């Protein structure tokens, strides 16, 4: 199933306090009135952040993996949370191809390396992202398909990990005695701040004409009249490379691999005409040559031409 | 209207990141020049748009003598200009430039202007002040000639005469036409400012090349940043010399629009 | 003065803002830093 | 060259309403990608052009005004004023027999603040 | 008539709030500026004196003046431009004071709309105010 | 000012001199024009009933 988001996924960019101001930002969010998922397990993509609303009154959701291969000989991220507290670890472990008295955690089998460790209805909003190294986590608890209305989620956590994600899965709590997946890409926001330093509304410039002409007036009421907003550019379309005819390779081997040169004094003028010349078969031979361009390099030439 | 990104970077991508480190400098360019297009319409208001009502002149047009269908719009004609608007019209896109239409069309115009002589020559001055009321046109000159100091049967006694003398005085005027050097120096200054701003590309400033394109093709980055950046300066320092002078000569034009309007 | 990383000049007075339980300086309109927390006493500072 | 000009958008004020048209300046209803309108100056979308003719609102250009009346949006060539028909005659007059006394107002700015 | 000026103008000082607004976003943009690269590694003093030796940061100052002293010079062009207007406003404001105010005027739309008899001035932020009272016919009857 | 003050008498408030204007007279001066305004000044009133 999919779901209709409405303006959901919003978060503080930065620290920073600020006042009444109709604050310009560009960075990753999930874009307004989106195309979410609705599941309710596989292995999903990463690609660029995720945004994970869930709910439950109860908790079903029993932490997150996240992590490029999700099994051993690399690092990945194990989240979890039991009735004490969150319990971040990051390790290189061995999962279970389906992880899950009131005894637990038989998710892996095996925790090598360690670089970090840490330990310590109802709507659940998470926002992972994953920046230069930092895995930051946004959430917020409010308690009460999506509902309809604003909110802003508030930074909880960033590690300086440096791993790397390109995916991940959930973990749940399965019976023996709901989860939504977006995503976030470049936008520009609008964002209105109040005098206590929250975010209480925010404009999509990127969603409709409207919201576009509030944007670069910088404000949420435009009064009657025409404004100009953006521009129309037309695109090409295929790229068409003329040309008559000929062929041939240009012989620089009988300059280079000459067992004669000059002398300096009467230095020798090979002209060269008609031929495609690759000059990347030199630059090779890298033990005792010297390369020395005036006015280009030799990786931009080979794409260029001369009489 | 000059699209700033189009004429300084010029169709290149990777020069839009670049130009973004320059600040607000293409917005200050918009503004400026959105101030003058408002101001160009408000102008040729202000000078024509002075009456309330389209006046119309009466199907037989013949005031006593006075012959005025050389200021009168001829029936005869898709435009409706007058026999003397006719010889006054007779007589005077590129890289991210654009000009705008004007909000009044040249028909609104004349519309206005014919407005002005129907209401003049049934009503005289009294349509400006309040309800047009309707007096002899005869009774109209008379009445002008006593506000010079002239004693109103010098009209009375001699009106063929005057009538006469007048519509040949005013017949001599297409002669002088068939002048306007001033309407077309406002067009040859906007011309020179835009054919200059266009040549203005083709200049290397002290680059290597005066092409974004072609210093990519012969140029590893860390080069090429500085290549560009020194044409986006010069190219940039264009636009401002031009709008500083549409401003400056929006001045004079507005200026002359008050004179006219007045 | 030099806040763990901010540096500046200027006075240094009790305010009457409220940042909110992450926040650590804040900026007026125009971006410039006009607000900080001391990182030991946990108070707001105007910087004028 | 591959069309290109700017886009305004024409709004009613958010407080009237959310409704919007799109200008495209200068470019052909032909090379674009309802109500489409084909003006000199560009190609009008979203608005509907009527026959009438009102009083200017919003102008577009060359004649050209729109106006949130007909609700809905809608485009139309303005209205100078009416149109007076003085009953002339070669020995007719019109004498007022009564008058107003009117009052108006005008604004003029006379100073600018010291920097 | 007077008792509905202040409808008029509560329900307008169009040209009085444009100039002062006009001349406040000028300012906002100059200081706008100071946030600008312009060409160079940062736009922070602090981080061109911190990271490079004095023969390579004079280089990158250089390019900062030269941002910031374009900006200042092209703001204080524009007042320049700007104030020749207020000037011309003003003596055109100095001269209806004259023939409107302290005299009776024959020159048509100058001191109103009308047939001028009198105005009274009245004072405003950054202007002033005319009220003008004109004589305007009413009722008029054909006759031969 | 030329042809309003010299060339005829105006009645255009405090445009021609201050006073009642009678005639003005033009001077040269090296980069302009020196206008002499004269003027008709009441004097010495008197109360009536
Ligand atoms: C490029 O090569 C083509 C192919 O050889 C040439 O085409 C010939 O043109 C002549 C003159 O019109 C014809 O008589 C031949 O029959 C064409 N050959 C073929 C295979 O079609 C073409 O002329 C060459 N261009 C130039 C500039 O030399
Ligand atoms: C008003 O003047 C025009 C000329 O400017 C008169 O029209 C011309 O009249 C002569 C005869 O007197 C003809 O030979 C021309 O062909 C006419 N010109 C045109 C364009 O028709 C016109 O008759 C005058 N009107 C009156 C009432 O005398
Ligand atoms: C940082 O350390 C100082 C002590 O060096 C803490 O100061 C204490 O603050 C509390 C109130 O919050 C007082 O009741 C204590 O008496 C203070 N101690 C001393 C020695 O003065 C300060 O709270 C610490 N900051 C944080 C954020 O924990
Ligand atoms: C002056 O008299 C004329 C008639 O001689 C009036 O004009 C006519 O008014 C009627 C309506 O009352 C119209 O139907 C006619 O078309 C008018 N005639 C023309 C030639 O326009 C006019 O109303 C009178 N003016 C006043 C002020 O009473
Ligand atoms: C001139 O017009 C005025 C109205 O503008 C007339 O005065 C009005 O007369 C009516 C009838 O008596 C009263 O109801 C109004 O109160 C009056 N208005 C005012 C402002 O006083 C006046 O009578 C007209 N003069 C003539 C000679 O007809
Ligand atoms: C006309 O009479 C009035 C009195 O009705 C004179 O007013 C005098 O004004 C002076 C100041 O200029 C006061 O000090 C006097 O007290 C006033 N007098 C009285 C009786 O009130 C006024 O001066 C007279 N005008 C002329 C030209 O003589
Ligand atoms: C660029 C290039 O391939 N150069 C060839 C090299 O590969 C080869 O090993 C050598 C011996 O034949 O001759 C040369
Ligand atoms: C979301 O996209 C899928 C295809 O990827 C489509 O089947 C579905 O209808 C879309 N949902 C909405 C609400 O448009
Ligand atoms: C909670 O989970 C963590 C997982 O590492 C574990 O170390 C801890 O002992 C658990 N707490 C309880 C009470 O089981
Ligand atoms: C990671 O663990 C493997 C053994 O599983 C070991 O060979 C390797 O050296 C470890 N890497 C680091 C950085 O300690
Ligand atoms: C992450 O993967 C990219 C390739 O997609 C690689 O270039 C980069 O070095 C990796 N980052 C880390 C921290 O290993
Ligand atoms: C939060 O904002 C509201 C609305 O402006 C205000 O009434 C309230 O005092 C604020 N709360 C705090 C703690 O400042
Ligand atoms: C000629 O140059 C080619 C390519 O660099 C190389 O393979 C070859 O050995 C050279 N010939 C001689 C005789 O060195
Ligand atoms: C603007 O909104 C207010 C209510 O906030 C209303 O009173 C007013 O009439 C509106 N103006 C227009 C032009 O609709
Ligand atoms: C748009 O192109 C069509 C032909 O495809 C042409 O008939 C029409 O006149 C063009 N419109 C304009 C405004 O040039
Ligand atoms: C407007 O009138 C013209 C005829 O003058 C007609 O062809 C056209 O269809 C009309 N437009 C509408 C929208 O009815």
């Amino acid at each position: 199933a999919y779901t209709n988001s409405f303006t959901r996924g919003v978060y503080y960019p930065d620290k920073v306090f600020r006042s009444s101001v109709l604050h310009s930002t560009q960075d990753l969010f999930l874009p307004f009135f989106s195309n979410v998922t609705w599941f309710h397990n596989p292995v999903l993509p990463f690609n660029d952040g995720v945004y994970f609303a869930s709910i439950e009154k109860s908790n079903i959701i029993r932490g997150w993996i996240f992590g490029t291969t999700l099994d051993s000989k690399t690092q990945s991220l194990l989240i979890v949370n039991n009735a004490t507290n969150v319990v971040i670890k990051v390790c290189e472990f061995q999962f279970c191809n389906d992880p899950f008295m009131e005894s637990e955690f038989r998710v892996y089998s095996s925790a090598n390396n360690c670089t970090f460790e840490y330990v310590s209805k109802n709507l659940r909003e998470f926002v992972f992202k994953n920046i230069d190294g930092y895995f930051k986590i946004y959430s917020k608890h409010t308690p009460i398909d999506l509902p309809q209305g604003f909110s802003a989620l508030e930074p909880l956590v960033d590690l300086p990990i440096g791993i790397n994600i390109t995916r991940f899965q959930t973990l749940l709590a399965l019976h023996r005695s709901a989860y939504y997946v977006g995503y976030l890409q470049p936008r520009t926001f609008l964002l209105k701040y109040n005098e206590n330093g929250t975010i209480t509304d925010a404009v999509d410039c990127a969603l409709d004409p409207l919201s576009e002409t509030k944007c670069t007036l910088k404000s949420f009421t435009v009064e009657k009249g025409i404004y100009q907003t953006s521009n129309f550019r037309v695109q090409p379309t295929e790229s068409i490379v003329r040309f008559p005819n000929i062929t041939n390779l240009c012989p620089f081997d009988e300059v280079f691999n000459a067992t004669r040169f000059a002398s300096v004094y009467a230095w020798n003028r090979k002209r060269i005409s008609n031929c495609v010349a690759d000059y990347s078969v030199l630059y090779n031979l890298a033990p005792f040559f010297t390369f020395k361009c005036y006015g280009v390099s030799p990786t931009k030439l080979n794409d260029l031409c001369f009489t | 209207s000059v699209d700033c990104t189009m004429y300084i970077c010029g169709d290149s991508t990777e020069c839009s990141n670049l130009l973004l480190q320059y600040g607000s400098f293409c917005t200050q360019l918009k503004r400026a020049l959105t101030g003058i297009a408002v101001e160009q319409d408000k102008n040729t208001q202000e000078v024509f748009a002075q009456v309330k009502q389209i006046y119309k002149t009466p199907p037989i047009k013949y005031f006593g003598g006075f012959n005025f269908s050389q200021i009168l719009p001829d029936p005869s004609k898709p435009s409706k200009r007058s026999p003397i608007e006719d010889l006054l019209f007779n007589k005077v896109k590129f890289k991210g430039l654009t000009v705008l239409p004007p909000l009044l069309t040249d028909e609104m115009i004349a519309q206005y202007t014919s407005a002005l002589l129907a209401g003049t020559i049934t009503s005289g001055w009294t349509f400006g002040a309040g309800p047009a009321l309707q007096i002899p046109f005869p009774m109209q000159m008379a009445y002008r000639f006593n506000g010079i100091g002239v004693t109103q049967n010098v009209l009375y006694e001699n009106q063929k005469l005057i009538a006469n003398q007048f519509n040949s005085a005013i017949g001599k005027i297409q002669d002088s036409l068939s002048a306007l050097g001033k309407l077309q120096d406002v067009v040859n200054h906007n011309a020179q400012a835009l054919n200059t701003l266009v040549k203005q590309l083709s200049s290397k400033f002290g680059a290597i090349s005066s092409v974004l394109n072609d210093i990519f093709s012969r140029l590893d980055p860390p080069e090429a940043e500085v290549q560009i950046d020194r044409l986006i300066t010069g190219r940039l320092q264009s636009l401002q010399t031009y709008v500083t002078q549409q401003l400056i000569r929006a001045a004079e034009i507005r200026a002359s629009a008050n004179l006219a309007a007045t | 003065f030099n806040f763990n990383g901010l540096k500046g000049t200027g006075v240094l007075t009790e305010s009457n803002k409220k940042f909110l339980p992450f926040q650590q300086f804040g900026r007026d309109i125009a971006d410039t830093t006009d607000a900080v927390r001391d990182p030991q006493t946990l108070e707001i500072l105007d910087i004028t | 060259p591959c069309s290109f000009g700017g886009v305004s958008v024409i709004t009613p004020g958010t407080n009237t309403s959310n409704q919007v048209a799109v200008l495209y300046q200068g470019v052909n209803c032909t090379e674009v990608p309802s109500n489409v309108f084909q003006t000199r100056a560009g190609c009008l979308i979203g608005a509907e052009y009527v026959n009438n003719s009102y009083e200017c609102d919003i102008p577009i250009g060359a004649g050209i005004c729109a106006s949130y009346q007909t609700q809905s949006i809608i485009a139309y060539t303005m209205s100078l004023g009416a149109e007076n028909s003085v009953a002339y005659s070669n020995n007719s007059i019109a004498i007022p027999t009564n008058f107003t006394i009117s009052v108006t107002t005008e604004i003029l700015p006379v100073s600018m603040t010291k920097t | 008539a007077i008792g509905k000026i202040q409808d008029s103008l509560s329900s307008a000082l169009g040209k009085l709030q444009d100039v002062v607004n006009h001349n406040a976003q000028a300012l906002n943009t100059l200081v706008k500026q100071l946030s600008s690269k312009f060409g160079a590694i940062s736009s922070v003093l602090n981080d061109i004196f911190s990271r490079l030796d004095p023969p390579e940061a004079e280089v990158q100052i250089d390019r900062l003046i030269t941002g910031r002293l374009q900006s200042l010079q092209t703001y204080v062009t524009q007042q320049l431009i700007r104030a020749a207007e207020i000037r011309a406003s003003a003596n055109l404001a100095a001269t209806k004071m004259s023939e409107c105010v302290l005299g009776q005027s024959k020159r048509v739309d100058f001191c109103g709309k009308g047939y001028h008899l009198m105005s009274f001035p009245q004072s405003a932020p950054h202007g002033v105010v005319f009220l003008h009272v004109t004589y305007v016919p009413a009722q008029e009857k054909n006759f031969t």
